[PDB]
């Protein structure tokens, strides 16, 4: 039964860059993927980008591409994800999610963190 | 993209019904899956693979696939749990997986 | 990590005739019953008097290494382990615990399986020995369907030799009870166990309990 536990908030002043890290328990990320997800108040879900297990790569949202990167390390079995240029409308929650790392093309996101704030 | 009628209203005991649409490529020839967001708390999984519950805690759910139009809803709703509802799978056209905008569900 | 197992279900004792291969016993590891959820896993440890008669059948095998030793704990105890590729055979004082087992699992970017040792034991502190030959199991024929092949192992431990045997023969006969290679100088024994390979995935969502699992499996025992 995995277990999520990311950083606590955060705040920020204009054009400043933030990072977030996610933790895992039980399994171990070297056999699962990783997706990031916002939310505006109130707007809807959003995606912002996580691991393609059609082939070893990692691949970001059209509209966000080259605004964000990630890395992994698996000594501490932590993820890390990065956000910069941050602008006026830049707000919301942040969350970690996960899924099955060897299917074709699937999405059944499960389960998530406690969430985390942002602002701007 | 996608659309979806927002705010839909149903009465404690009745029937209810969750429309969900797309297009020929954004929805056609793939899964979908719905999840729930409890006001203050992340979302929870409810139903994949179109019809499929998971393990334990879901109530017994339906859906179907009128070539490009789904539907989740259940035979009698309740005041004891009320939530956001929303839908979205993996475009298989020069996309990625999009979220829909969601339905705030209503009861009296 | 050593998770726990074990489940309060216990069974009574079988025995059958040996017919010249006697009172020997017969154990099941991994039992299924008409409620298809009822997984059971136990495997007690058992003396080592004078010697062992070990026997047992497998469609495909999870069958890998056994331990002797007289504390099978931190306070020696002689160890054997067999992959696909070749056996290892190592004398060291290994730290175990209540259900050892052998796990394997995925890896994601290198599209291949890996088996994980560290299930079994803990600390091998200043530690000496390790030996390699071709491997004692093997799981591949030119042949597949009803028939099967039956295995059979002796242990002796005379002198301070330890010492082997092994033959392979094919069943004829349908489903029914028994039809009718190195020398180390290693140690007192009086006990052993045998130790099997389990497997997990997340192909399946909410699967709220322990995701180890694998087939049937049965073996004979006998003393001398
Ligand atoms: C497993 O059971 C034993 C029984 O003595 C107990 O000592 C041990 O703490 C249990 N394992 C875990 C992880 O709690
Ligand atoms: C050996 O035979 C005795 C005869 O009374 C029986 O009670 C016992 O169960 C047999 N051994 C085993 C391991 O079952
Ligand atoms: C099998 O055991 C040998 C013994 O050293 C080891 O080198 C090898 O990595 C193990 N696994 C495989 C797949 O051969
Ligand atoms: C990656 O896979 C190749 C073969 O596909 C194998 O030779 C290599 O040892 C693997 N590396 C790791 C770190 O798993
Ligand atoms: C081996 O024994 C020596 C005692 O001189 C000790 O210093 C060393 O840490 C031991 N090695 C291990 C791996 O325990």
């Amino acid at each position: 039964q995995v277990q999520l536990v990311q950083s606590g908030a955060e705040v920020k002043k204009p054009g400043a860059s933030v990072k977030v890290s996610c933790k895992v328990s039980g399994y171990t990320l070297t056999e699962l993927s990783m997706h990031w997800v916002r939310q505006a108040p109130g707007k809807g879900l959003e995606w912002m980008g996580g691991f393609d297990p059609e082939d070893g790569e990692t691949i970001y949202a059209q509209k966000f591409q080259g605004r964000v990167t990630m890395t992994e390390d698996t000594s501490t079995d932590t993820a890390y994800m990065e956000l910069s240029s941050l602008r006026s409308e830049d707000t919301a929650v942040y969350y970690c999610a996960t899924g099955s790392p060897f299917d074709r093309t699937q999405n059944w996101f499960d389960p998530w963190g406690q969430g985390t704030l942002v602002t701007v | 993209v996608v659309t979806q009628p927002p705010s839909v209203s149903a009465a404690p005991g009745q029937k209810v019904t969750i429309s969900c649409s797309g297009s020929s490529s954004n929805i056609g020839n793939n899964y979908v899956s719905w999840y729930q967001q409890l006001p203050g708390t992340a979302p929870k999984l409810l139903i994949y693979d179109n019809n499929k519950r998971p393990s334990g805690i879901p109530d017994r759910f339906s859906g179907s696939k009128s070539g490009t139009s789904a539907t989740l809803g259940i035979t009698g709703l309740q005041t004891g749990d009320e939530a956001d509802y929303y839908c979205g799978t993996w475009d298989s056209s020069l996309s990625a997986v999009v979220f829909g905008g969601g339905t705030k569900l209503t009861v009296l | 990590q050593c998770v726990n197992l074990t489940t309060r279900t216990q069974l009574p004792p079988a025995y059958t005739n040996s017919f010249t291969r006697s009172n020997v016993t017969w154990f099941h590891a991994i039992h299924v019953s008409g409620t298809n959820g009822t997984k059971r896993f136990d495997n007690p440890v058992l003396p080592f008097n004078d010697g062992v008669y070990f026997a047992s059948t497998e469609k495909s095998n999870i069958i890998r290494g056994w331990i002797f030793g007289t504390t099978l704990d931190s306070k020696q105890s002689l160890l054997i382990v067999n992959n696909a590729t070749n056996v290892v055979i190592k004398v060291c004082e290994f730290q175990f615990c209540n259900d050892p087992f052998l796990g394997v699992y995925y890896h994601k970017n290198n599209k291949s399986w890996m088996e994980s040792e560290f299930r079994v034991y803990s600390s091998a502190n200043n530690c000496t020995f390790e030996y390699v030959s071709q491997p004692f199991l093997m799981d591949l024929e030119g042949k597949q369907g009803n028939f099967k092949n039956l295995r059979e192992f002796v242990f002796k431990n005379i002198d301070g030799y330890f010492k082997i045997y092994s033959k392979h023969t094919p069943i004829n006969l349908v489903r029914d009870l028994p039809q009718g290679l190195v020398d180390l100088p290693i140690i007192n024994i009086t006990r052993f166990q045998t130790l099997l390979a389990l497997h997990r995935s997340y192909l399946t969502p909410g699967d709220s309990s322990s995701g180890w699992t694998a087939g049937a499996a049965a073996y004979y025992v006998g003393y001398l």
